[PDB]
């Protein structure tokens, strides 16, 4: 139950420094006043984010740091999958006052999928067809999220933080806690955000990012809450902190690593050509027998 | 004769029947090309450790990078940084030479050492 | 070289020669009093 | 091929460890000699023994 | 390993054997520098005849 | 969490999502019972020559 | 399981042997330092050197 639309709200992607956001608890083990050096898929420090403002389709790749700013519970829906149709199993997430709503199966998404709100709200017309499936699950302000999918496990972390500055991302640190886990795996390649309500919304600023494998250095406090993190492969200073496993470094000289000049091309040779076979007489004989 | 390195111009002499020389412990050191019958030589392309000279995390957060025992011709994020300097110890990137004389704070090597004022 | 490297000594031979020359001139002119 | 590389790694690790141990022993000997030399410099050069 | 990937992966699971080797060699080098400095740098100024 | 030792009462506080703590070198030092959800402790029963 | 346990035993034996050797070297150096300290106590404290 959906139609097309006219006002293509296409806006160019602005850019802004990512700063030091996107740190989550990797393991559910308690630790106290230690610096456990770990490597994992993170959001590298000091990148820039594909800021958006109809809503485009984006690739999944490894992961996504889908942050979002909002006032009074704006963003609701999420669509994930490979082909985003009834041919391949798709995934749908709806967040609301309670924790999480999850449906996992093939749907029929049109060019204008939106949940719709009625003004006491009751409307559901994102797709049209739902053939069969098994798993469903039930349970000013910046709402940070993370969407990982590793070895048949889908993981969602979260955090909520009040903000006061209008535009830029905060210059602060806040770790992410594990919220939802699913023992289901699909080769997801794309995802899309859902639109709320014809629709009338242009001020929906949701940032996007990407995760890469690298190594960090987390610091746990006495209560086991991550309060600091140091990237390793960023600059010739953080490498010293990584290799010393300390946050303060004394005056001196420390050996970090070593480099090697890499090969460029190949010049494979062979002995100079000599002693051509006498095929000229055979192929240009006066008379064949 | 598989191998990696750089092929400069050699000035040795082969008797008319050899094909390639070597020096000690079975390491190739010269090859005569199979086509023009001239002798080149092989030198493996350089490697080496790196080191970081920092004046103290509390005092500052800018560092100088030392590439040990490497010619300052093919160094390459600190590809340029500050004024690149060459010394017997290696290529020093991020500090500028000073033609005065002080005491020694952080022994660098080969008769030179650095300190904090920038980094000299 | 096969991954093994030799690092230069911190003091060059010229500075060592300078140390020895200073020591020897001091003991020629001052005696042992310059050690205290 | 993994097993063959295991053999090579074990042999080369053994050789490297032996080399390091010999280096440590000879370094201890050289340090004893250097301490003796420092004592001789402090006692015979800077004064009459 | 000598510029190979499989060898590096195989050696990785052997624990941390390289770190203490490099630590020992670095200690040796620092000891050499300390030996030379303490043997020769017995004086403060630089005299001239 | 297979392991031996004595289980005592502790005062360490776990955030609502951890299960078991550790101190250093991957050694379990605490655990939350999966039924009453309290912070126990672990100490291997003593040995000695 | 015999082969796997043999690998574990060999690795741990190697590590333990290296640890013991390092302990022996450090003990020798410390004993040299202790002899020096005893000499200093017996020569400077109990009389004018
Ligand atoms: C229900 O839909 C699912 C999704 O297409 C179908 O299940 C697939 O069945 C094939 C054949 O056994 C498996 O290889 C796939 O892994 C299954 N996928 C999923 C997501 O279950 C199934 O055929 C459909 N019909 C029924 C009755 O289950
Ligand atoms: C770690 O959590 C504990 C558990 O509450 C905190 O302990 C008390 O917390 C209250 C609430 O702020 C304080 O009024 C008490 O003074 C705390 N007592 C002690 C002995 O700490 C503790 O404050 C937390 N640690 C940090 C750094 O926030
Ligand atoms: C391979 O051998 C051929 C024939 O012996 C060489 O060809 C001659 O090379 C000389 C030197 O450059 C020239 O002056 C002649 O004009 C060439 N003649 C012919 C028919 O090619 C050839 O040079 C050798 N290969 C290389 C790389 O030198
Ligand atoms: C670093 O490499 C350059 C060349 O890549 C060396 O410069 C050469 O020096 C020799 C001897 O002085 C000259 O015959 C060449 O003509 C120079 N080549 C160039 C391109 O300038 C330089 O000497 C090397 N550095 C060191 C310390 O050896
Ligand atoms: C665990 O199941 C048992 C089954 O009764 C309950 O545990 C305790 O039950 C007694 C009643 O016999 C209560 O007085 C206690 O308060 C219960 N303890 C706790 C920690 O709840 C209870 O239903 C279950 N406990 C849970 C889920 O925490
Ligand atoms: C980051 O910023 C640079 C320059 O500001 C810009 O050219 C680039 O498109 C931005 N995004 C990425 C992913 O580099
Ligand atoms: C939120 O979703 C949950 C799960 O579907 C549901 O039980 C709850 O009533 C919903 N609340 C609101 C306010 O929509
Ligand atoms: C993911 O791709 C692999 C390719 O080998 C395939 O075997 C698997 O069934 C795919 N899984 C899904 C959920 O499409
Ligand atoms: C045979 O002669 C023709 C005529 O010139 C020529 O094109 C061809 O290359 C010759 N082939 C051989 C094998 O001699
Ligand atoms: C560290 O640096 C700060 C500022 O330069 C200085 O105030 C402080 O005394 C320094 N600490 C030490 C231990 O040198
Ligand atoms: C090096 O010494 C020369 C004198 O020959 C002087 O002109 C130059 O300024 C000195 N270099 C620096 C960096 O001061």
């Amino acid at each position: 139950q959906c139609v097309n639309f006219t006002t293509r709200t296409q806006l160019p992607p602005a850019y802004t420094n990512s700063f030091t956001r996107g740190v989550y608890y990797p393991d559910k083990v308690f630790r106290s006043s230690v610096l456990h050096s770990t490597q994992d898929l993170f959001l590298p420090f000091f990148s820039n984010v594909t800021w958006f403002h109809a809503n485009p389709v984006l690739p999944f790749n490894d992961g996504v740091y889908f942050a979002s700013t909002e006032k009074s519970n704006i963003i609701r829906g999420w669509i994930f999958g490979t082909t985003l149709d009834s041919k391949t199993q798709s995934l749908l997430i709806v967040n609301n006052a309670t924790n999480v709503v999850i449906k996992v199966c093939e749907f029929q998404f049109c060019n204008d999928p939106f949940l719709g709100v009625y003004y006491m709200e009751s409307e559901f017309r994102v797709y049209s067809s739902a053939n069969n499936c098994t798993f469903e699950y039930v349970s000013k302000n910046l709402r940070e999220f993370v969407f990982k999918n590793i070895d048949g496990y889908f993981k969602i972390y979260s955090k909520h933080t009040p903000i006061n500055l209008v535009r830029g991302l905060p210059q602060g640190f806040s770790a992410l806690e594990p919220l939802v886990d699913l023992p289901i795996g699909i080769n997801i390649t794309r995802f899309q955000t859902l639109h709320i309500s014809g629709w009338t919304a242009g001020a929906a600023a949701y940032y996007v990012g990407y995760l890469q494998p690298r190594t960090f250095l987390l610091k746990y406090n006495e209560n086991g809450t991550i309060t600091d993190a140091v990237d390793c492969a960023l600059d010739p200073l953080s490498e010293t902190k990584c290799t010393l496993k300390s946050f303060t470094v004394e005056k001196g000289i420390y050996q970090t690593s070593n480099f090697r000049v890499q090969p460029t091309e190949s010049i494979v040779r062979f002995p100079n050509i000599t002693n051509l076979c006498p095929f000229g007489e055979v192929f240009n004989a006066t008379r064949f027998a | 004769l598989t191998g990696t390195g750089v092929l400069t111009e050699s000035n040795k002499k082969f008797l008319p029947f050899q094909q390639f020389g070597r020096d000690i412990a079975d390491t190739t050191d010269a090859v005569r090309d199979p086509q023009t019958l001239e002798i080149l030589d092989i030198t493996p392309c350089s490697f080496g450790g790196v080191s970081v000279i920092t004046p103290g995390t509390n005092t500052s957060n800018q560092v100088a990078v030392l590439y040990q025992g490497v010619n300052c011709t093919e160094v390459p994020v600190y590809s340029t940084g500050s004024n690149v300097f060459q010394t017997r110890a290696g290529c020093l990137i991020g500090a500028e030479h000073v033609n005065n004389s002080y005491e020694c704070d952080i022994p660098i090597g080969a008769g030179i050492c650095a300190s904090y004022q920038s980094i000299i | 070289f096969n991954g093994l490297t030799v690092l230069p000594p911190l003091l060059t031979d010229e500075m060592i020669a300078q140390y020895t020359s200073a020591l020897l001139a001091g003991t020629i002119t001052s005696g042992w009093t310059f050690g205290a | 091929a993994e097993v063959q590389i295991d053999r090579l790694i074990t042999g080369r690790l053994q050789s490297l460890q032996t080399y390091v141990t010999q280096q440590l022993i000879r370094a201890a000997e050289i340090r004893a000699s250097a301490n003796l030399a420092a004592t001789k410099m402090s006692e015979c050069v800077l004064g009459q023994s | 390993c000598g510029d190979s990937t499989e060898c590096s992966n195989l050696l990785l699971q052997y624990g941390s054997f390289c770190t203490q080797l490099n630590r020992a060699l670095t200690g040796i080098a620092v000891e050499q520098d300390k030996n030379t400095q303490e043997v020769f740098a017995q004086v403060k100024q630089i005299y001239k005849t």
